[PDB]
């Protein structure tokens, strides 16, 4: 075990990215949000789990329990914009008639999955039949009116022509099928921010079995970080069975000192927020979840 | 180029600010006017609410004009639902719909007067100071209102957020003696209304004879087109509105788009020109950051792809060909829909029947179609858009008149003196908490 | 010597500044000889915040927006008397619903009553709120700071349940009616929740509040017109004197 | 004036009973509450009136507002259940744009008409339309159910035939069309009282212009309290117009002896009770209005 | 040495003792080690509340029924800990719609929740009770009261926010996540609250909360599992080892 005070407890970190070809065409990065659920689903880890599937409007994800290698492909790629994951938490165990529940999601969903697991409030069964999460990291989201506000004018494209939208190297980066790229400076972005994701504590998904993100692995590869005894049993696994390349991180630039860095500025700039709420006001705060 | 910033505005309704570009000689090259009133957000926490409730929230939008929007978003889930509300119902709505403007009309009265002069003097009308003639005046407004609220209180339920609008008619019709009270309130309103009228359209005509006004102390030159825009207009009804109920409707949702205020405003400046003595408290200070496409409160909406004026002025272009334009024709075509109102009034209580049936006998359920409502509220085009399945909000969508007459009264700042770019504004009654809802 | 007010206008609809110019020439008399208008941006060129006897604050505050929180920040500071104006000042009202993701402003999500943010004295409730009780609240905050003893001691008795609701909470909806009156075995079956109520949901089914929950725009109107929420009898007893009383000082 | 620490202020009390035969037909009592409502609205002191109207069930009443003699009439007689006759206080002086609103009630709608007027909270307009109040006098109400089961049950008398039910001499009274009696001892009814009731400290509706009750007189007659300048100016020009017989009180029995008991049995046992609810709990109590 | 606990049934539905009898042999294994169960009128025949270590009370308190008012009371007489099991006696929950007027006790008329009647230490809030919940909390309860410190210490901890809700307030309802979530400036659109809603009572519209409040029961439910309410770190992020001992403490 590693305790890091940024990255949260781990037992190891490598830079990865998925040897199943098909599910690369779409991946974000390296494909292990994808190949670890395909995956946990053929070994029997899983029977169902929840993904961020295609939606009623152009980039907006609709929440799914994904019970087939082909529905779980189909959330391939980052929705910069709120999934309400958890929705279907419960429902899992209920009609879908699952046993063993994956959930994928960014940091604040991990947390309330394991909420939910040791806190159930009306959440009977769900402690027991959570079997796999994995986590992406994540700096900020976005409504839906931000995305459209910043694709469609900042950026100056069509919704129905972005085949990737990408936040990387300080700008919001839109790819077209056609082609073309654009660039947001995300100074011009941070207006647009979800309100609530700027009391978030949790860069690199802390409590997941397995998180996964982009920063600190090259383009094409994937930091990843195994955490849980679940994590570890299902990630050695896939390995021996030929399901990842790997590097050993610290042999991969910018690799981890870059990550704990944007992770620290995460946590200092939101911990500072977070007491300001306590004098927000004239002779009272705000609340605070965490007290 | 100078960039000087009034922050906030007053004599309007809620909260916006100017941020103008001016030339060596203080006229304004280009100036925003933007809302700063923080976005409640109705019509995105109007998704899954019943149709029931969300005309009511709507109502909340705005103190001034409710009435506009308990119509307009009533009748948007009359649209989208296909429900056809009984006459009597109809009549009733309409004399609501009237009052409410009167007293509309006569509250801007109160706003716009300390701009203006005692006619043929250099005096300006102090409206709060017990002298006259402005203390006889005042007499006069608050009248005018207290009869317009009582109406309103009647045929509607309540003067303010009115109660007896719901989908399918009213919750209630009137007495004999309330219809009869209502009449009499109208008989006595008219002559008020004229007489106000009058007052209001030489005090105006003085103002077009004027050649500076007196701003801080200084002497302010009042130019000859000011005010002027190339928007042209819109307008949906002289007096009630349209609906997509109406066989002909008198509106055209494929000539509409709305942008964010991203294609129509300027981006980041910094004030480099500070008036402490504008009165009272002064203009931004130097070194301020402005970005009004981010700082705008507000959507744009178009028609035909470029802002348009809406209001009293474009509704008698529209239907009258009304051939006047900028600050001071807004406020006599303001002036002159007051008579309208009384005699509307006293038509529908000749025509009410106070036994009818005020409540559709079936109101259906919806099943998602697209349907909108025009109100013609006091500031103009009121245009709320649903659809509405099973009986609850699937897709909700504002038009409201100030939010269309943002982008045009910007564009209408050019030419003026940026010390009486507050009087450009205000001749556009703007509601800022309506304009952003 | 007359007081000083203000009218601070936060995420209002001005509705609540239409109910105070609803007295007609009641509030021309009360500016006439009592009060004076410091502050209102809707009706006077004032542009900032200044000191103020009464502040008359209506709307709520957009916690996402800088402007707002300091604005209600520098009204607490400038004032003698806070009066949350109105049921969205009092209590969020329909801004209770707001949840952000409308242009031009998504981020703008989060609507709180004054007295979350700062210590308020007195609450007037309502939506509208109605014009009588604006101007007995001003009125009686007058007698308060510039009347004799027996006039203060009046003032202050008058006022003390709208501060005991100020010292309540930050709340209101039907629910207050089950929370509050029927559920602690005080409702007597008046019937006048649902005459106070502004949005018709509140119905009484032998005798007792039935409440359309998903047409409530929860203003707190109906517990604070209920009489068994306060009824303070050393005041309400004493209605004709006390009526009288207000009469006389808005008579000409 | 007189300031009775039980019987409320007053100017003077009577013992009267309307002169008017077709009243008095069907009046509960004296007739008084239906007589001085007719006439205020002969008179032009009220244009309409909230009463007890009839409902859509037996011996249930339904507040209306009456703007007729003979919707007035309508309202007489006792009903010993619920009648939320404040619900259209508002409403009279909207849809049916009244000036000058009457109000009839027991005593805490009496209170609720003066709260209104004093604090009126989304009351607009009804502080100064409220032109006239009657209070009945009021020992304790009932909910529709228990009248049911007093009437049905305890008298075994069907709803259907019950031309009067009175309380009295310690007795449920009812009295059925074809002309028998039946009475049910008071100590049967207690548990069917509505509970909000012993929580009442107002007997002789101490609030209201006027107050009318029976106890202090003869069968046929009432007991009068004239309070306010708007109660003594209508009273003193009914009287002269002959609307009433009178008697002074003191010249009858068992007149203001008993009635300031009973008032004082009443408010004793309730002020015990608001007090009970201080310490209802262990460490806590129970919400007293009257704080 | 085993702890006392007692199940006390006010207004209820039972449900709160179903819930717990769905541990299976979960519940056998407790009663087997670490818990004697001195009262329970469903399953065991002790006439009369003895003491007990810990007190499971579910239902609300109907205040027009003397044995209940004087049960309830008596409970906290009784017991070191009152658990408000479930959310009739966390929040009122379907009887704070209780409004009277039914036989055979039409005067049936008030009921609150049992916190407003005495002091409550641990909620376990929903509707129903999750059984996973409800065994957390014998356990616990058990290891605060017999374990090592190290135990009493982990116990301590896990139960803080339980005891937090019960000093917060005893209502519940969708409106919550109005009022100190979305309100507040704290949402971040996870949708756990739907998840957790008894009755579908919740979707969410572009992200955000939708509340069909004419639906809702008041359960206080979904306040309680949104990881915005509390969020206590230190019990959270340690899930792996806090379910082993919990484990570990039922194994055979
Ligand atoms: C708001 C958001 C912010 C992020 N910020 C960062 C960051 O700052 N640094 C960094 O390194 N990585 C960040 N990521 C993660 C990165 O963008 C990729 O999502 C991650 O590397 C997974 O890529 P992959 O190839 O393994 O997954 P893929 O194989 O492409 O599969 C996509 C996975 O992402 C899930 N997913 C996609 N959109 C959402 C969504 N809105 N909400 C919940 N789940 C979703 C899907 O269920 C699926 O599990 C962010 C992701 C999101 C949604
Ligand atoms: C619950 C109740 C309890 C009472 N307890 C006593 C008592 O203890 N001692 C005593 O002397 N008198 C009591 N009275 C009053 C008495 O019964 C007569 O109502 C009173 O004397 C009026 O009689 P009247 O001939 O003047 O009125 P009538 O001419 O017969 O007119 C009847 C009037 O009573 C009103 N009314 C009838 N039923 C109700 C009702 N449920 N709620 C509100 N208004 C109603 C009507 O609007 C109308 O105004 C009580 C009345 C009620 C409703
Ligand atoms: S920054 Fe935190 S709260 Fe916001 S979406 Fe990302 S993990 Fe959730
Ligand atoms: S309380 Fe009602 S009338 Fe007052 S600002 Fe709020 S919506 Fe407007
Ligand atoms: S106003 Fe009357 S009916 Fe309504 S809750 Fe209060 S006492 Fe009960
Ligand atoms: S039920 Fe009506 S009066 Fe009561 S809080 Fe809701 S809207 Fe206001
Ligand atoms: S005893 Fe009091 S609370 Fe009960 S009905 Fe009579 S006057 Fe009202
Ligand atoms: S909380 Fe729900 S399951 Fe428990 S006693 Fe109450 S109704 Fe029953
Ligand atoms: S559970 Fe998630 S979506 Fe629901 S109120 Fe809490 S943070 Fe918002
Ligand atoms: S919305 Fe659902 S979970 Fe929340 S209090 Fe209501 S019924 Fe319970
Ligand atoms: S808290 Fe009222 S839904
Ligand atoms: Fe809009």
């Amino acid at each position: 075990m590693i305790e890091d005070p940024y990255l949260g407890k781990y037992v190891t970190c490598v830079s990865a990215r998925s040897t199943d070809k098909e599910i690369l065409k779409k991946a974000q990065d390296g494909g292990i949000a994808t190949a670890l659920m395909v995956y946990a689903l053929e070994e029997g880890f899983i029977d169902g789990t929840i993904v961020a599937g295609e939606g009623d409007k152009p980039w907006q994800p609709k929440p799914v329990v994904a019970m087939t290698r082909e529905d779980i492909l189909k959330a391939r790629g980052t929705r910069y914009n709120i999934s309400p994951q958890i929705s279907w938490l419960k429902e899992a165990t209920r009609s879908f008639g699952l046993d063993k529940v994956g959930v994928t999601g960014v940091c604040c969903q991990m947390q309330a999955v394991r909420k939910a697991q040791l806190y159930p409030i009306n959440m009977r069964d769900v402690p027991g039949k959570v079997a796999f999460t994995v986590g992406l990291f994540c700096m900020e989201n976005f409504s839906y009116k931000s995305l459209q506000s910043i694709v469609e004018d900042h950026a100056n494209q069509s919704l129905g022509s972005v085949k990737k939208m990408e936040i990387t190297k300080g700008k919001f980066w839109v790819y077209t099928e056609r082609g073309n790229v654009a660039t947001v400076p995300l100074k011009a972005t941070h207006k647009y921010e979800q309100p609530g994701c700027h009391v978030c504590l949790d860069y690199v998904s802390n409590l997941a079995d397995i998180s996964t993100g982009s920063v600190g692995s090259p383009d094409g590869w994937s930091t990843v970080f195994i955490r849980t005894k679940v994590g570890n049993e299902i990630w050695s696994k896939a390995v021996a069975d030929g399901m990842f390349e790997t590097k050993p991180i610290e042999e991969v630039k910018p690799g981890l000192d870059l990550l704990r860095k944007l992770a620290k500025q995460k946590i200092d700039k939101n911990q500072k927020t977070v007491e300001e709420r306590k004098t927000f006001g004239i002779n009272k705060g705000l609340r605070n979840p965490y007290a | 180029t100078k960039v000087v910033e009034i922050s906030p505005t007053t004599r309007l309704e809620g909260h916006s600010k100017l941020t103008l570009k001016v030339n060596d000689q203080g006229i304004v090259e280009r100036g925003d006017w933007l809302s700063i009133t923080p976005v409640r957000g109705i019509e995105k926490l109007a998704i899954g609410k019943t149709m029931e409730q969300v005309p009511k929230i709507a109502s909340r939008v705005c103190g001034i004009c409710p009435i506009a929007h308990t119509l307009a978003s009533t009748e948007a889930m009359e649209a989208s639902i296909g429900c056809e509300i009984p006459t009597d119902a109809k009549l009733l709505r309409i004399i609501l719909h009237a009052a409410n403007r009167i007293h509309s009309h006569a509250l801007h009265n109160i706003l716009i007067l300390p701009d203006f002069y005692i006619p043929g003097t250099e005096k300006k009308f102090n409206l709060f100071a017990n002298e006259q003639p402005a203390r006889s005046v005042m007499a006069r407004i608050v009248r005018i209102r207290e009869i317009a609220q009582t109406i309103a209180a009647i045929a509607g339920g309540e003067a303010i957020h009115p109660s007896n609008p719901r989908i399918g008619g009213m919750y209630h019709n009137v007495s004999p003696r309330a219809k009869q009270k209502m009449a009499d309130l109208a008989k006595e309103c008219l002559v008020l209304v004229h007489e106000q009228m009058e007052f209001m359209l030489d005090v105006i005509r003085n103002m077009q004879n004027r050649e500076f006004v007196e701003v801080g102390g200084k002497q302010i030159p009042l130019p000859k087109k000011l005010g002027y825009h190339n928007q042209g207009v819109m307008a949906t009804a002289p007096m009630y509105g349209s609906s997509s109920l109406d066989d002909n409707p008198t509106w055209d949702f494929t000539r509409w788009k709305e942008t964010r205020p991203w294609d129509w405003y300027m981006g980041e400046v910094t004030i480099d020109l500070e008036d402490p003595s504008y009165p009272i408290g002064g203009t931004t200070k130097v070194g301020t950051k402005a970005n009004p496409q981010m700082e705008s409160c507000t959507g744009v909406p178009t028609y035909d792809g470029q802002p348009v004026e809406v209001g009293p002025r474009a509704r008698l272009a529209t239907f009258k060909n009304f051939d006047e334009k900028g600050t001071f024709a807004q406020h006599i075509a303001r002036q002159m829909e007051y008579p309208d109102c009384c005699y509307t009034i006293l038509n529908c209580l000749d025509n009410l029947n106070t036994s009818g049936k005020v409540l559709a006998d079936h109101i259906p359920q919806g099943d998602g179609s697209m349907g909108w409502a025009a109100n013609e509220a006091p500031r103009g085009s009121n245009i709320h858009l649903a659809r509405v399945k099973d009986g609850k909000v699937r897709w909700y969508d504002m038009l409201v008149p100030t939010t269309w007459n943002f982008p045009t009264c910007s564009r209408a700042l050019t030419g003026a003196p940026w010390q009486i770019a507050e009087m450009v504004v205000r001749a556009y009654d703007p509601c800022v908490s309506c304009a952003t809802h | 010597n007359k007081i000083k007010i203000g009218h601070v206008h936060m995420s209002g609809c001005t509705g609540c500044l239409v109910s105070l110019a609803d007295n007609n020439l009641g509030l021309i008399k009360i500016l006439d000889d009592y009060a004076d208008l410091v502050y209102c941006l809707t009706l006077a060129d004032v542009r900032h915040i200044p000191e103020m006897d009464v502040a008359l604050v209506e709307g709520s505050v957009c916690l996402q927006d800088h402007e707002s929180v300091e604005d209600i920040k520098e009204t607490r500071k400038k004032s003698k008397i806070v009066v949350a104006l109105g049921s969205c000042a009092c209590y969020g009202n329909i801004t209770r619903f707001s949840r952000g993701g409308q242009h031009n402003q998504p981020q703008h999500e989060s609507y709180l009553p004054i007295g979350d943010l700062i210590d308020v004295d007195v609450y007037i409730p309502g939506c509208p709120p109605s014009p009588e009780l604006i101007r007995n609240v001003a009125v009686m905050a007058y007698l308060l700071l510039e009347g004799n003893e027996e006039q203060k001691e009046l003032a202050g008795k008058y006022l003390k349940p709208l501060m005991d609701l100020a010292k309540r909470g930050t709340s209101g909806c039907f629910c207050d009616l089950m929370y509050d009156v029927i559920n602690q075995g005080l409702c007597m079956g008046c019937g006048t929740c649902a005459a106070s109520c502004p949005v018709h949901a509140i119905t009484l089914e032998f005798g007792k509040p039935q409440g359309e929950r998903d047409l409530c725009i929860k203003c707190g109107s109906c517990y604070g017109a209920c009489p068994r929420s306060f009824f303070n009898l050393d005041v309400i007893s004493e209605f004709e004197n006390i009526s009288e009383i207000i009469a006389k000082a808005l008579k000409d």
